[PDB]
């Protein structure tokens, strides 16, 4: 199976440097080309460079000169990518891809994506809070003011996914985030049946099951 | 840098009728334009690397054609997976410059929103906030007009929405608004409400509380 | 380098026949004399 796993990645202020890996294994990654590619919270992608397979031609982007330096390990078959001198119109989520032609078919990969946001707004948790019911009812659960993004809300850890929609995050002019998760439950089943919003969030490492029931 | 400039951005079609973008460029790059496909949470996906050449295991649906500084992408007939975003991209001139996008949706029958305001928690309260969530579910179009009245007093300035992506049975949208205050200026006053506007709906339609 | 059949995509980095470009209305400069 061919794998682009990316790890290293998270957190950073204005300024502060980080170095990125991506493991490759399951093609020869030591004779294709590979590249990186940043795509800033919804919004389109930018390229960023290329690097030969003995590294004996490495192509960066004018605007990102000087920030990115590139590198790759054809020992443990895995790319690099050395940040410096970061700042917030730098955050987005970074892929490693490799396109070559050999077989004679066009072939591309894409790692996971791993991302990196940069900012000084210190780490915070989400707070939680329940949004009540009421021939359809409906509840909810808030998840207002964390940062960083993401956040990830379930439902009784999986036991209710019909009918639920959970809006995208939004910055509030605190530069804090707060999304909102609700599901649609018969009105009946109420005082029969429990209802529990079960969050988490990897950065802060919270884990918040809310109850939901009316008064 | 080279611009590359895709419209539409948003292309509403159904399933089985056929899609043509298009990615002009600043300057001409020759037959040098390459085509992804990116879902929501999934890296992109290649489709066309010399402007008419398919990657593999692409389908022959995907079509692309263009040379110098006019492209296009067309997609004879659209299935279920087909529907997500389109960049285009460069080739002939380093830094590589990608496209702006261009998102398909599904194009389905009408359908009247779900109208739904939840009050703002008690414990919200401790904290020194207030936020009144006012819900939209299973609608179609993507195109609503929600607002608020504390006391026939029509907002402006202080409310947040944001909307889902289609569903994958459905393909139907869900809104859902956030009227923030404070503490004192929300207990200052008595009637909110939410003003639902929608074309499936025959006349706005309200759901107000007391507090 | 590539054949006199072939040209060099920047972006796959490597050799593309002709062949593929001869069903096109536009080829390579290089593709005609193979086309
Ligand atoms: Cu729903
Ligand atoms: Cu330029």
């Amino acid at each position: 199976e061919v794998q682009l796993v990316e790890s290293g990645g998270g957190l950073v202020q204005p300024g502060g440097s980080l170095r990125l890996s991506c493991a490759a294994s399951g093609f020869t990654f030591s004779r294709y080309w590979m590249s990186w590619v940043r795509q800033a919270p919804g919004k389109g992608l930018v390229w960023v460079g290329e690097i030969n397979p003995d590294s004996s031609t490495i192509n960066y982007a004018p605007s990102l000169k000087d920030k990115f330096t590139i590198s790759r390990d054809n020992a443990k078959n895995t790319l690099y990518l050395q940040m410096n001198s970061l700042r917030a119109e730098d955050t987005a989520v970074y892929y490693c891809a490799s396109l070559y032609y050999d077989y004679g078919d066009a072939m591309d990969y894409w790692g996971q994506g791993t991302l990196v946001t940069v900012s000084s707004a210190s780490t915070k948790g989400p707070s939680v809070f329940p949004l009540a019911p009421s021939g359809t009812a409906a509840l909810g659960c808030l998840v207002k003011d964390y940062f960083p993004e993401p956040v990830t809300v379930s439902w009784n850890s999986g036991a209710l996914t019909s009918g639920v929609h959970t809006f995208p995050a939004v910055l509030q002019s605190s530069g804090l985030y707060s999304l909102s998760s609700v599901v649609t439950v018969p009105s009946s089943s109420l005082g029969t049946q429990t209802y529990i919003c079960n969050v988490n969030h990897k950065p802060s490492n919270t884990k918040v099951d809310k109850r939901v029931e009316p008064a | 840098e080279i611009v590359m400039t895709q419209s539409p951005a948003t292309l509403s079609v159904s399933p089985g009728e056929r899609a043509t973008l298009s990615c002009k460029a600043s300057q001409s790059v020759d037959s040098n334009v390459a085509w992804y496909q990116q879902k929501p949470g999934q890296a992109p996906r290649a489709l066309i690397y010399s402007a008419s050449l398919r990657f593999s295991g692409i389908p022959a649906r995907f079509s692309g054609s263009g040379s110098g500084t006019e492209f296009t992408l067309t997609i004879s007939s659209l299935q279920s997976e087909d529907f997500a975003v389109y960049y285009c991209q460069q080739y002939n001139n380093y830094p590589l410059t990608f496209g702006a996008g261009t998102k398909l949706e599904l194009k389905r029958t009408v359908a009247a929103p779900s109208v739904f305001i939840f009050p703002p928690s008690d414990e919200q309260l401790k904290s020194g906030t207030a936020s009144v969530v006012c819900l939209l579910n299973n609608f179609y179009p993507r195109e609503a007009k929600v607002q608020w009245k504390v006391d026939n007093a029509l907002q402006s300035g202080n409310s947040q929405e944001s909307v889902t992506e289609q569903d994958s049975k459905d393909s139907t949208y869900s809104l859902s608004s956030t009227l923030t205050l404070s503490k004192a200026d929300y207990e200052k006053h008595k009637v909110y409400a939410c003003e639902v506007t929608h074309q499936g709906l025959s006349s706005p339609v309200t759901k107000s509380f007391n507090r | 380098q590539c054949s006199a059949n072939e040209y060099f995509d920047s972006l796959l980095h490597a050799c593309i026949p002709c062949q593929l470009r001869c069903s096109s209305a536009t080829p390579p400069a290089t593709c005609a004399a193979y086309c």
